[PDB]
RNA sequence: AGAAGGUGCGCCGGCUAGGGUGAAGGAUUUACUCCGUAAGCUCUGGCUGGUCGAAGAUACCAGGCCGCUGCGACUGUUUA
RNA sequence: UUACCACGGAGUGAUUCAUGACUGGGGUGAAGUCGUAACAAGGUAGCCGUAGGGGAACCUGCGGCUGGAUC
RNA sequence: AAGCGCGCGUAGGUGGUUCAGCAAGUUGGAUGUGAAAUCCCCGGGCUCAACCUGGGAACUGCAUCCAAAACUACUGAGCUAGAGUACGGUAGAGGGUGGUGGAAUUUCCUGUGUAGCGGUGAAAUGCGUAGAUAUAGGAAGGAACACCAGUGGCGAAGGCGACCACCUGGACUGAUACUGACACUGAGGUGCGAAAGCGUGGGGAGCAAACAGGAUUAGAUACCCUGGUAGUCCACGCCGUAAACGAUGUCGACUAGCCGUUGGGAUCGAUCUUAGUGGCGCAGCUAACGCGAUAAGUCGACCGCCUGGGGAGUACGGC
RNA sequence: AGUUGGUGGGGUAAAGGCCUACCAAGGCGACGAUCCGUAACUGGUCUGAGAGGAUGAUCAGUCACACUGGAACUGAGACAC
């Protein structure tokens, strides 16, 4: 549901090596933006299970990436959790 | 998901030996290299070569002798799900000594005969006859 | 369901913890103001002894309870 | 005289054995009565789930399968 | 007899590839212990044997020290072959909310017209002179979406075909750049899940369980015919099942070929290469049928399940 | 709920919630606690090619009990066949 401009400004805001789209932080930010964006769509369309499957897949991907990042570096983990405003 | 690369090596060798081929190519590692060398010293293969360039490729040339392949029965023993280890007195015999069983010991990867020669047991990798 | 059933309760001391009101003092908006106050008055508790009687919720006051069934769902109304 | 405490009392639960008027299915029996549901295209192709109906095997509707013959 | 209907995921199990370290697993050695008896071997006694008895071996174990470093575990630093991200395109009945079309059936009204219509194996019930069927015009309403249509496509499965707009998931396809093992499976749990069914409120053309009547029949609570209610449709909630089937769990790697077909790429109608979807077939496998790169072949990782037929997927208990 | 840990004290031949007064809210559990049923354990015995399976008569080691439920005394030693 994201746009080209939205993704570009997200990666610009969260890039860590001036051209890295694969670092955990960028992917986590993109997934969080998409999850937050799809909420209002699912507010109106409660009977759309087929898309909610993809939403759950994105949630699982974000969870796994956060777990890996926490396992690797605690400081970057805490910083990312702080900026994204999510519990854990 | 390749949770056992050595079983993949032996499976490749057996499958392409059954299919009447001449060369088998696979990703290499310092354990498959030792296994290939110990097979070479036992005359079960023709030759083995390791490629350069970061992602080395190991290639093995096979033997046939008669109309039937030289290696007729090769089987992995210690898998990641079992991890079988044996002492010197309990080293298994394949075909009553007519074959060889590869053993990994603190002195390296060698044969069971050399294992008793040095008097050191270890982990039984596979049996070839 | 207060189901059923059980334990304590009087009076006199010892130690001890809290609340309200409220001099003196302090602040500034100098006055029908804010904070805060020792004593006094007043209201809640805790654990420790002693003691009298036959009996300490001592008088008046103040639910008896339980198990099976019929009828009507219930609160209500009716032959002064 | 106090403290601890066995026996023994009172109230109310849990669990587990045996037994119980009367009832529900199951199995095993022999030349019994009624039908003919399946096996062949078994004479309406059979099964699966579900619902209704009927002395009984069962019938009918809805969805599914081929483990269906002719072609 | 035996793969959960299908996913996601927790504890757990397992782990691509380089160095370096450590010594828990692993291996070797030493020491202590492992009661005696018993079992085993070599002997000695009872005239033999049973029996008794000497020495040994064994007691496959546990514990403490010493040494090794291939593999597993642990620690530090790496790498890009697994996994994922960014950028253009392709196809599609993938999902949801609204709107709009044409064919047809039925019902009502009106004109012409008169003696049959309908149905069957043959009939009858039923509809008709209170003017039917047919025929022409108008109106109302509900539902399904011919031709395209394909061994065709998409979806985790169940499943999804009129057209358009809006919201939205995934997959294929090409190059470069990026992260640097972030992976697989998964007891419990969590959701999605045909049809029939249940609750509340709408709607109701066709079809049609139950039901009524007519046939057939020895009977016909059926097959056949004429009608016909729930239901089938919509909104919200529940229910958790199917021969939910490829009767074949998910993931990864290898193994002769030939003929199609759906998307996409390259090189010069031809050749090559991917991701699906079909037909044959060599090895191999199987009790046989048969499977055979979409394995039921050769192998790995994890999970589920089976143990003669009935009783019985039933009883009791829990949810 | 003396339940888990700490402190002071008591007590024992001896460590210890063994006991007591305070302070804290801890301890155990899907590597199966708690609960229900059953049963002394081992050396050994019998079977089996072995791995296993079944099992604790006689002999030897340990434990528990002595009509049923409690309690202590004497004693180096008993909660006393
Ligand atoms: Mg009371
Ligand atoms: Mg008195
Ligand atoms: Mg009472
Ligand atoms: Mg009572
Ligand atoms: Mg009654
Ligand atoms: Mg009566
Ligand atoms: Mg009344
Ligand atoms: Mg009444
Ligand atoms: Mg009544
Ligand atoms: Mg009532
Ligand atoms: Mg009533
Ligand atoms: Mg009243
Ligand atoms: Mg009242
Ligand atoms: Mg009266
Ligand atoms: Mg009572
Ligand atoms: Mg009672
Ligand atoms: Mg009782
Ligand atoms: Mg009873
Ligand atoms: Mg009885
Ligand atoms: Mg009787
Ligand atoms: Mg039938
Ligand atoms: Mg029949
Ligand atoms: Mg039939
Ligand atoms: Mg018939
Ligand atoms: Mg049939
Ligand atoms: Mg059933
Ligand atoms: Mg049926
Ligand atoms: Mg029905
Ligand atoms: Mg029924
Ligand atoms: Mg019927
Ligand atoms: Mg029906
Ligand atoms: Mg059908
Ligand atoms: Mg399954
Ligand atoms: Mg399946
Ligand atoms: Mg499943
Ligand atoms: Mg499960
Ligand atoms: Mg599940
Ligand atoms: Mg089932
Ligand atoms: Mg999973
Ligand atoms: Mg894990
Ligand atoms: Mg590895
Ligand atoms: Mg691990
Ligand atoms: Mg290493
Ligand atoms: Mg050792
Ligand atoms: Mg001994
Ligand atoms: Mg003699
Ligand atoms: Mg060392
Ligand atoms: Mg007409
Ligand atoms: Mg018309
Ligand atoms: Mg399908
Ligand atoms: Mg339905
Ligand atoms: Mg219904
Ligand atoms: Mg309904
Ligand atoms: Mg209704
Ligand atoms: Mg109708
Ligand atoms: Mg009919
Ligand atoms: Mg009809
Ligand atoms: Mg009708
Ligand atoms: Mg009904
Ligand atoms: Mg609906
Ligand atoms: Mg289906
Ligand atoms: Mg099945
Ligand atoms: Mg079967
Ligand atoms: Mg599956
Ligand atoms: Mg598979
Ligand atoms: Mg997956
Ligand atoms: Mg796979
Ligand atoms: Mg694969
Ligand atoms: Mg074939
Ligand atoms: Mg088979
Ligand atoms: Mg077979
Ligand atoms: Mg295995
Ligand atoms: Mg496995
Ligand atoms: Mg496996
Ligand atoms: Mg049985
Ligand atoms: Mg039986
Ligand atoms: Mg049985
Ligand atoms: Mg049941
Ligand atoms: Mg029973
Ligand atoms: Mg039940
Ligand atoms: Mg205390
Ligand atoms: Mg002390
Ligand atoms: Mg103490
Ligand atoms: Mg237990
Ligand atoms: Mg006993
Ligand atoms: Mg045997
Ligand atoms: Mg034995
Ligand atoms: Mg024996
Ligand atoms: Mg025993
Ligand atoms: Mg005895
Ligand atoms: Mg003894
Ligand atoms: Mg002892
Ligand atoms: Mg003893
Ligand atoms: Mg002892
Ligand atoms: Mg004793
Ligand atoms: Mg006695
Ligand atoms: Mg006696
Ligand atoms: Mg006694
Ligand atoms: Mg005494
Ligand atoms: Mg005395
Ligand atoms: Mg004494
Ligand atoms: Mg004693
Ligand atoms: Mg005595
Ligand atoms: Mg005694
Ligand atoms: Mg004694």
């Amino acid at each position: 549901a994201l746009s080209v401009e939205e993704k570009a400004q997200i990666v610009n805001e969260y890039k860590q090596a001036e051209g890295d789209t694969g670092s955990p932080e960028v992917q986590v930010a993109l997934l969080s933006a998409n999850i937050n964006k799809l909420q209002d769509h699912f507010k109106a369309n409660g009977k759309d299970h087929h898309s909610r499957r993809g939403l759950i897949r994105m949630v699982n991907q974000r969870r796994k990436l956060l777990d890996y990042l926490k396992g690797k570096d605690v400081s970057r983990y805490t910083a990312l959790i702080g900026r994204l405003g999510l519990r854990r | 998901s390749m949770q056992d690369p050595l079983a993949d090596m032996l499976t490749r060798i057996r499958n392409a030996q059954m299919a009447e081929k001449t060369v088998v190519s696979m990703p290499s590692s310092k354990l498959k290299a030792a296994v290939a060398k110990v097979l070479k010293d036992e005359g079960y293969i023709a030759d083995f070569q390791i490629s350069s360039e970061v992602k080395p490729q190991l290639s093995i040339e096979l033997k046939y002798f008669e109309g039937k392949p030289v290696i007729e029965e090769v089987k992995r023993i210690s898998r990641p799900g079992l991890r079988q280890y044996k002492s010197v007195e309990q080293l298994p015999k394949v075909r009553g000594g007519l074959g060889v069983s590869i053993v990994s010991t603190n002195k390296g990867v060698m044969t069971d005969r050399a294992a008793r020669a040095a008097g050191v047991g270890g982990e039984v990798l596979c049996t070839v006859f």
